[PDB]
């Protein structure tokens, strides 16, 4: 019930956002590696 | 002036200088700093609760 | 730091290395401790300048992550 | 007065050893003594300036004396490229035998002089040791003259009035005309009469200069404006310096460029140069009014510069008061201008090397640069530090009622926010790009690097004619306005110096220029973030706005209100010394690794391996400390054992700094008590009891002495490495 | 704390299981350099996968797990 | 001596005297505040200057401001 | 390179030293 | 070139001058 | 030492033989009836006053400051009552009229032997 | 001089040297090793790496340099990810400013910053998409800025 409040705190959502954008960078650098254009 | 009024400061060594604040207590017994004003934010002493004179009592409307 | 700088340089001079034909001896620095640990220029030169050379030339190879965790640890 | 500090009784009362250290470190703070009034200050600094200039000329007479007496100067004049120039001799009773054979350059065992002084004395035209003795005596005389004035203007009949020091109105008229114009015009009186003929073979001493004119016809038919006669026969191409052969006889030709052979500026160019600068400075000396009254009143010159736009305060009303009646504003501008002059001088001693057979000794050119750069950064940091001393102990915001300085203290939050912004932009975009290039190069790939061409410096070299880029603009394009506008005067002699690659004028450029120059602008904006921070929050911060009351370099405010380690305006100096040594560090590391790539020849070694950090630490520090760190072996030694011993020495200095910077006082204040118990309680030595009580150093002093060992260790380490490195790859 | 240590040793036994060349290391230990961790192939860092022998590459162990497994008898 | 000055912000909450471990500070009845109190520093010859007062001074900004002045034997706090 | 000029120099900086200590105990 | 003068002047400035200067300065704490 | 420095001898009484801690260190015997206690400096002594007073009742206590001429002094209290408590005998010294905000700028104090707050 | 990179000599020298150098490890394995297939994929990722840097400018170093003038022939080099980036942290900055001017007027602004209200957070995360003409129209109302905030003595 109050677990979703813990999953709304600063460090946990910091990991669930920097983990996510980290996965945006890595999954966007497996599909299109060596991307110096554009 | 009165309690609960939202008051800007004009004293340069107030930490909340040019920041509004709420009035908690006013004494009318010639205390030189009677108007106790506390704030939302917090100085370096950890303490929002301070007090001031009447020249540094500028309200808003 | 000077315990392991005693360890990893006395035992690269007095213990470790290979052996060749007829049981002959070969250390890694080649006995280069007692003529060189006595000073600091021998210590810094002959240890920290010379043993760094395999960390520093490590680019383009599998040892280059230590070439990154070397500079970043200086950072 | 009666104690150690014979000047302030607030320290003589202290029975500890504080009276010694603060008695030393406040000996020159003349503004804060016991009873030293306003006139008594200026009458002391006017004498101590004479003592100081006496120390300068005792120093230069020292160099004249050792080169005159122990150097191989005229033996060096015989062979300037071959012979390594000697400094003073050695008398070590510690050299047993094997070091004595590591110095023999002639009969003396003297040090190789890495200071460029023979080159300057050889362009002056001293070709003797005798002229150096007459010069050394000629500056013992001058040092004795300035000491005699320092005794003279402290005798009470001759101690001048304070209004004479407030004759600011006329010091500029006398300095710019006399000290600059007359000394520079007289310096053409040395170049034309000595440096022109003694470089053209003609040894003209003091005996025959009043008979032999530098031009074969001169000054009776030459108030007519026929001045092309003086610049008529230039020394064109086929000349070796010093000799009379292959040389013309013109005086003030402005060729431009270098010698073809010695890679130095023409002395005709310098004679015309200081002659022009002489005339323009004499014109500048006729500026302000005096007792005659034809010029400019300085009160009218500042107050009239008030914009009707109204944005820039109530103009400069007050600034003339707070430069005369203040001093640290005047000293701040003095160290500011001198500091920009020193950095400019270092940015031209390598760039346009003035002296014959420099850019041929590759160590003295690398010693002068790093010399004037560390002196340059020191003097900027001093200009800002007396900025903060000006805002604390010298600033009056009532004569500066909403003035330009009061406007500066007003909006200082924007200034510190934006120095913090541009510093935060560069430090994520040199370290961003260097850690990018270092990661990427580390993974077997120099190609995936971010390399940005520094197009703007390449374009400016195209505006000065470096045709190796393909821009073809104002001077790189031969058909432009300016390229034709001096086609005969000084251009074609100078584009030989530009478009050449061996010379050190407008260097060839890769992306190491880009990345490093962002790191240098990072160093400047950080260091001015510290200095403008602790020079505008020097007066008052929102942590403690009482900072004007505690003076300049008070220790702290105690643990109250969160903790207050280093709030004072002395943290601007304190931290900006570390950033100063960092920044001048990066400047001279960058310059030194540029010219070690030119002089060795492999500039491709630089441009391919300087955009990532293991390019620096690998290709420069690890490789170029190889002749340094081999300075003495268990096999033996050579001449660089002094520089390697100084190298390890200065690592020890640089690390004894950290004992004071990191580990602060109260550890030692509760440990000196243990030592004092150990001496009070021991027998046979408790008789020998102290007089000044043993007390650990206060933290104004602690961070200072950690700073001093940090600088001494830093600068002695890098002066060890420049000279041992370039002396090891050459000579 | 012991839960994190059992997650740690279970990690070392699984990186020994799926990712290591320990089975091939058990054949000739003096020739094959010990490696467990096999770096994922993103930009460049696949070059950290050192060809240490055993037919399969990856970054080289220095923790000495294979010696404790040969001592403990893990086949 | 380390000159202690106690300004007219001193509303007499007495965390200063209770916070000073040297008794340089005492409270003086002063009819200008609500508590009628205002602190005094008569015995500044024993004042260390450790600023333990200024930590526990809950005024607006530091009614009691310690200025670091002279350095005697007692004011330096040396044991011997 | 000679001998007596060195003595002339040390005499002149001995005089300069006396002017330095003459400046010393007055300021 | 008087090749004997550093044998006199180097020690008398290097060691014995920071003896008498320690006496003049250190007693000049009390003078 | 005691022949040249101000020894601080703290005199006090108690009721029961408790055990306190020295500022030199360790546990002390704490004579129950009446006990004096030589020390080295004042912060040790009033730190011991905080050591005992905040625990329990140790009143009728004060250090007699043995200055090396031979005689004593008396400071805590002087009027017999605890310092943060208010007595009507103490004369306040060490004030100014307002905050730091009206203190004088030190360029108005420069070349004068004044303070940055006296005005 | 920045040669076009597809024809520069030292560029293709790095092509031969890195394909061959990385290829030297590829002969250490059999025709169906997983590592051998991995170095097949890596050799592919080197030839693609050097063909996709064709329109750059590698000078005498053989390393592809960049140009930041906005020449519009180097727009895919610098200015297109420049405007792209400024859009992305203008997004991030307008999200953070908009969320702080949310939690500035709530019940307890302290507890708002530990525990992010993911309802209102993910409101502002997505709503801050068009920050030039939303931040600009909140600038024209005189509301992006402020006046008479905190300052020291002068
Ligand atoms: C949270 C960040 C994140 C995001 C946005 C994605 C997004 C994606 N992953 Mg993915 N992935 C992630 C983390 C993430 N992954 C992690 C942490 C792992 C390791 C367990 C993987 C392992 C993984 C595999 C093994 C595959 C994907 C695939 C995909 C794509 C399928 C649609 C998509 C782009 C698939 C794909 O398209 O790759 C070819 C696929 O096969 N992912
Ligand atoms: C802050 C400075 C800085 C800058 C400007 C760059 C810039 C770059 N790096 Mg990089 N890098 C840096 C620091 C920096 N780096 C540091 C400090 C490291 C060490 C950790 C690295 C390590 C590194 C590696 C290992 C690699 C790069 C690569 C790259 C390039 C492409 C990045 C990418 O993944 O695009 C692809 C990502 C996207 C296209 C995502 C954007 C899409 C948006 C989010 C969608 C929404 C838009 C509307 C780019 C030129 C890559 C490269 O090939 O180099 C040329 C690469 O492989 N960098
Ligand atoms: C025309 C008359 C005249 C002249 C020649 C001087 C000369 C001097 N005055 Mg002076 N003064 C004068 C009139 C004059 N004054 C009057 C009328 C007043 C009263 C109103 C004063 C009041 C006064 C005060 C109060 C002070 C002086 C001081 C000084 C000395 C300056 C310090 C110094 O060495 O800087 C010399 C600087 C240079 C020679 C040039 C430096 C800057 C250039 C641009 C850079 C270097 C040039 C070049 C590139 C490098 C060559 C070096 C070589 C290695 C290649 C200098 C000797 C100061 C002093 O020392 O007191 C004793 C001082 O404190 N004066
Ligand atoms: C800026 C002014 C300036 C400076 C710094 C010098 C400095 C110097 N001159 Mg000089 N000189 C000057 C102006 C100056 N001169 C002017 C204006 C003239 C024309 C009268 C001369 C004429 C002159 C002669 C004739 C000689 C010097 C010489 C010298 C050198 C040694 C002087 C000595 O022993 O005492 C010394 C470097 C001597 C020298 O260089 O020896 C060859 C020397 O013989 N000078
Ligand atoms: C301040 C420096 C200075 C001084 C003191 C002198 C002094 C003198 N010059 Mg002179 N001169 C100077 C700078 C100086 N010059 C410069 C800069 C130039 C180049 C424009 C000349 C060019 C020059 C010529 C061409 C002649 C003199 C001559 C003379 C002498 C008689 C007039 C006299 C000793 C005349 C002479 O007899 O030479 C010694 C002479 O014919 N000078
Ligand atoms: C022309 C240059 C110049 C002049 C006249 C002054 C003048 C002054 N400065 Mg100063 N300053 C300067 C440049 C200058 N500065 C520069 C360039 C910097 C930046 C480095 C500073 C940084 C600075 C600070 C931080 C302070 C001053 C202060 C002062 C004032 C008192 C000085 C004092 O008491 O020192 C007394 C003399 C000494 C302490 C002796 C100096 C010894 C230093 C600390 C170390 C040198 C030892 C050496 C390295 C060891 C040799 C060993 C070898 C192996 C290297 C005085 C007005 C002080 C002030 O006004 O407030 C009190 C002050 O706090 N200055
Ligand atoms: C390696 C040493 C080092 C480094 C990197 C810095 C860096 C910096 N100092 Mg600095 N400083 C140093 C030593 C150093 N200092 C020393 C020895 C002193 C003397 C004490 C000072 C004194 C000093 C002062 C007085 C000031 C600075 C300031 C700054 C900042 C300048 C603005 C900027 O460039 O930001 C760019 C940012 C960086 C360079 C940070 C590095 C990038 C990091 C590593 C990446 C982020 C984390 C990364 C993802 C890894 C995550 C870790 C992991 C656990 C998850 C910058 C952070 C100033 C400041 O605050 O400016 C705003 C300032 O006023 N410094
Ligand atoms: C700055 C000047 C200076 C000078 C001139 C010397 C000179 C000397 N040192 Mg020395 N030293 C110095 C600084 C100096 N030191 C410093 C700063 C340190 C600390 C780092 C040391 C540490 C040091 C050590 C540890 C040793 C020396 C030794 C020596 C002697 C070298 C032995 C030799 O082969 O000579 C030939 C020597 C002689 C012929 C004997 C001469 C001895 C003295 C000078 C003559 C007799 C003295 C006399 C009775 C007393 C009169 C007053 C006196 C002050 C002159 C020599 C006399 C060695 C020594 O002890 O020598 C025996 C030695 O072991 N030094
Ligand atoms: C709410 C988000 C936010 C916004 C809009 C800004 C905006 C600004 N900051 Mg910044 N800052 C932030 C967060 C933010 N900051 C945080 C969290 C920190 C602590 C690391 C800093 C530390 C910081 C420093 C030290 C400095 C600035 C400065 C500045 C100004 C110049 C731009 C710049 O370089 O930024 C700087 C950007 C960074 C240092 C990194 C970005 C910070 C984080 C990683 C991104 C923020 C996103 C935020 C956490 C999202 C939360 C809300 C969302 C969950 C709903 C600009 C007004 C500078 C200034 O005064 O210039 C005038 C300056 O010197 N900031
Ligand atoms: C704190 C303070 C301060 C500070 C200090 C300093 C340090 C300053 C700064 C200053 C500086 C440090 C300076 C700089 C300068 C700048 C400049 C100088 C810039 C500009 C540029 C220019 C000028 C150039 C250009 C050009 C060219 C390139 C060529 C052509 C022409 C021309 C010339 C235009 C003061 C005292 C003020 C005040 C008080 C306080
Ligand atoms: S100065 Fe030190 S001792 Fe004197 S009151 Fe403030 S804190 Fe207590």
């Amino acid at each position: 019930m109050n677990l979703k409040k813990y999953l709304s705190t600063a460090p946990v959502v910091a990991t669930l956002w920097l983990f996510l954008t980290a996965g945006i960078l890595i999954e966007l650098n497996r599909f299109f590696p060596d991307s110096l254009f554009y | 002036i009165k309690k609960g009024s939202l008051v800007k400061i004009l004293r340069p060594e107030s930490f909340w200088y040019n920041e509004v604040g709420t009035v908690v207590n006013v004494e009318t017994s010639k205390v030189l700093y009677p108007v106790l004003v506390r704030f939302d934010k917090v100085n370096y002493s950890g303490l929002n609760s301070t007090n001031f004179s009447l020249d540094e009592l500028v309200e808003i409307k | 730091s000077i315990v392991i700088f005693h360890f990893s340089w006395k035992m690269q001079s007095d213990v470790w290395g290979t052996v060749t034909s007829n049981g002959a001896i070969s250390h890694i620095t080649g006995g280069n401790f007692a003529q060189s640990a006595i000073t600091i220029n021998g210590w810094l030169r002959d240890f920290l300048w010379a043993q760094a050379s395999q960390v520093i030339q490590s680019y383009g190879s599998s040892l280059s992550a230590y070439g990154l965790m070397f500079l970043g640890a200086h950072f | 007065a009666t104690k150690f500090p014979k000047f302030s009784q607030a320290l003589a009362s202290d029975p500890t050893t504080r009276r010694i250290w603060y008695g030393i470190a406040t000996a020159h703070d003349f503004e804060s003594h016991d009873g030293m009034t306003e006139e008594n200050l200026y009458q002391k600094i006017f004498a101590s300036h004479f003592g100081h200039l006496a120390i300068i000329f005792l120093w230069t007479s020292g160099n004249l004396f050792h080169v005159a007496w122990q150097g191989n100067f005229e033996q060096w004049v015989a062979n300037p490229l071959k012979t390594k120039p000697l400094a003073h001799a050695i008398w070590d009773p510690h050299f047993g035998q094997a070091a004595l054979k590591a110095f023999t350059r002639g009969d003396t065992v003297a040090n190789i002089s890495y200071s460029g002084v023979y080159h300057w004395w050889y362009t002056i035209g001293i070709r003797n040791n005798v002229e150096l003795y007459t010069g050394a005596l000629g500056l013992l005389v001058l040092s004795a003259v300035f000491l005699l004035a320092g005794w003279l203007h402290i005798q009470p009949k001759f101690k001048p009035s304070l209004s004479w020091f407030k004759n600011n109105e006329s010091r500029l008229n006398h300095h710019l005309a006399g000290l600059f114009g007359v000394s520079s015009l007289a310096w053409t009186g040395h170049l034309v009469h000595v440096a022109i003929p003694a470089s053209r073979g003609q040894h003209v001493g003091w005996d025959n200069f009043i008979m032999t004119p530098p031009h074969p016809a001169g000054l009776q038919p030459f108030f007519t404006g026929n001045w092309s006669v003086y610049a008529q026969s230039p020394d064109s191409m086929q000349h070796v310096f010093g000799t009379s052969q292959g040389a013309g006889t013109a005086i003030l030709t402005f060729l431009g460029g270098f010698h073809p052979q010695t890679q130095s500026l023409w002395l005709t160019d310098m004679a015309h140069h200081h002659l022009a600068i002489a005339v323009i400075f004499i014109v500048a000396g006729h500026m302000y009014r005096t007792n005659f009254g034809i010029g400019h009143n300085l009160k009218t010159i500042l107050e009239a510069h008030r914009p009707p736009s109204g944005r820039l305060g109530k103009g400069h009303i007050g600034i003339y008061q707070t430069l005369t009646n203040s001093l640290h504003f005047q000293l701040g501008l003095a160290l500011a201008s001198l500091s920009v002059v020193t950095s400019l001088v270092a940015q031209h001693m390598y760039a346009m090397p003035p002296y014959a057979y420099m850019a041929f000794d590759y160590v003295t050119q690398s010693a002068l640069y790093t010399h004037h750069q560390y002196i340059a950064g020191l003097l900027i940091v001093g200009a800002f530090a007396h900025g903060a001393i000006f805002f604390i102990r010298d600033y009056d915001p009532e004569q500066n009622q909403d003035n330009v300085l009061a406007r500066m203290l007003a909006h200082k939050e924007a200034v510190i926010s934006h120095l913090s912004w541009v510093s935060l932009f560069l430090g994520f975009h040199t370290l961003g790009l260097y850690v990018h290039n270092d990661v990427v190069v580390a993974f077997g790939n120099p190609e995936k690097q971010i390399l940005i061409e520094p197009i703007f410096a390449q374009w400016i070299q195209a505006t000065s004619g470096k045709m190796l880029y393909g821009f073809q603009v104002l001077l790189s394009s031969s058909t432009s306005n300016a390229s034709v506008a001096a086609q005969q005067l000084w251009l074609p002699g100078w584009l030989e110096a530009v478009n050449n690659e061996s010379n050190s004028l407008f260097l060839t450029i890769g992306p190491g220029d880009f990345l490093v120059h962002h790191a240098i602008a990072l160093g400047l904006h950080t260091t001015t973030l510290i200095l403008v921070k602790g020079a505008l929050d020097a007066r008052g911060s929102k942590l403690m706005p009482d900072k004007k009351d505690f003076g300049y370099s008070f220790p702290c405010d105690g643990p109250g209100r969160g903790g207050t380690c280093d709030i004072s305006a002395w943290d601007a100096f304190y931290l900006a010394m570390f950033w100063m040594l960092n920044t001048i560090g990066w400047v001279t590391f960058y310059w030194h690794w540029k010219h070690l790539s030119l002089w060795q020849g492999n500039v491709a070694q630089f441009n391919e391996s300087s955009t990532y950090l293991m390019g620096w630490l690998r290709d420069y520090l690890w490789l170029n400390s190889s002749p340094l760190i081999n300075g003495y072996n268990p096999y033996g030694m050579n001449s660089l054992a002094v520089w390697s011993w100084m190298f390890l020495f200065a690592h020890l200095v640089w690390a004894t700094g950290f004992m004071f910077l990191i580990s602060w006082r109260g550890y030692w204040q509760e440990l000196i008590e243990t030592l004092a118990w150990a001496h009070e309680r021991t027998p046979l030595a408790n008789l020998i009891r102290w007089k000044d009580k043993p007390v650990a150093l206060s933290i104004v002093q602690a961070r200072l002495v950690g700073l001093v060992h940090f600088t001494v260790g830093y600068i002695l380490t890098y002066a060890a490495f420049v000279i041992a490195s370039t002396a090891g790859k050459f000579s | 704390q012991l839960a994190i240590i059992f997650i740690w040793l279970s990690g070392m036994y699984f990186h020994g299981a799926r990712f290591s060349n320990y089975v091939a290391w058990l054949s000739n230990p003096t020739g094959i350099k010990p490696s467990a961790q096999v770096v994922w192939p993103i930009v460049g860092q696949q070059i950290l996968n050192a060809d240490v022998g055993g037919g399969m590459q990856g970054i080289q162990i220095t923790s000495g797990l294979f010696q404790l497994w040969r001592a403990s008898g893990i086949v | 001596a380390h000159t202690v000055k106690i300004y007219d912000n001193c509303i007499g909450c007495t965390q200063c005297v209770r916070a000073c471990p040297l008794d340089v500070l005492e409270m003086v009845p002063w009819d200008g505040c609500k508590a009628g109190q205002m602190a005094s520093a008569p015995r500044t010859e024993d004042c260390v200057g450790c600023k333990r007062c200024e930590t526990a001074c809950p005024t607006d900004f530091l009614s009691i401001r310690v200025y670091l002045g002279g350095e005697t034997t007692r004011s330096m706090g040396l044991a011997y | 390179i000679t001998d007596n000029q060195v003595f002339v120099a040390l005499i002149m900086a001995l005089v300069c030293g006396y002017l330095a200590v003459k400046l010393a105990k007055q300021l | 070139s008087a090749s004997y003068l550093p044998s006199i002047l180097v020690p008398t400035v290097g060691l014995i001058l920071p003896f008498a200067s320690m006496a003049i300065l250190f007693i000049a704490i009390e003078k | 030492c005691a022949e040249t420095e101000e020894k601080y001898a703290m005199t006090w009484s108690s009721d029961q033989q408790h055990i306190f801690e020295m500022p030199t260190g360790g546990a002390a015997v704490m004579n129950s009836g009446d006990n004096l206690l030589y020390l080295a400096r004042k912060e040790q002594a009033l730190a011991l006053a905080t050591q005992l007073r905040t625990q329990f009742k140790i009143q009728d206590y004060k250090i007699y400051r043995i200055f090396p001429s031979g005689e004593v002094q008396y400071l805590h209290p002087k009027d017999g009552v605890l310092p943060y408590q208010v007595n009507k005998g103490r004369e306040q010294v060490g004030r100014v009229k307002s905050t730091i905000g009206k203190n004088v700028n030190p360029a108005q104090v420069k070349f004068t032997s004044k303070a940055t707050y006296d005005r | 001089v920045l040669t076009p990179c597809q024809q520069s000599e030292a560029f293709h020298k790095r092509e031969i040297n890195e394909v061959r150098t990385l290829e030297n490890r590829q002969a250490n394995y059999e025709a169906n090793s997983p590592s051998y297939l991995a170095l097949q994929s890596q050799i592919d990722q080197v030839h693609k790496r050097f063909d996709k840097y064709g329109t750059l400018l590698c000078g005498q170093d053989g390393l592809p340099h960049l140009i930041t003038d906005g020449d519009w022939r180097h727009a895919r080099e610098f200015t297109i990810p420049a405007l792209l980036f400024l859009y992305i942290t203008g997004w991030i900055g307008w999200v953070g400013r908009s969320y702080l001017k949310y939690t500035k007027e709530t019940k307890n602004p302290t507890e708002q910053e530990i525990i992010l209200d993911v309802p209102m957070a993910l409101k502002y995360m997505l709503s801050g998409f068009l920050w030039p003409l939303s931040a600009w129209q909140e600038y024209r109302s005189g509301q992006l800025l402020a006046k008479e905030d905190e300052i020291t003595v002068s």
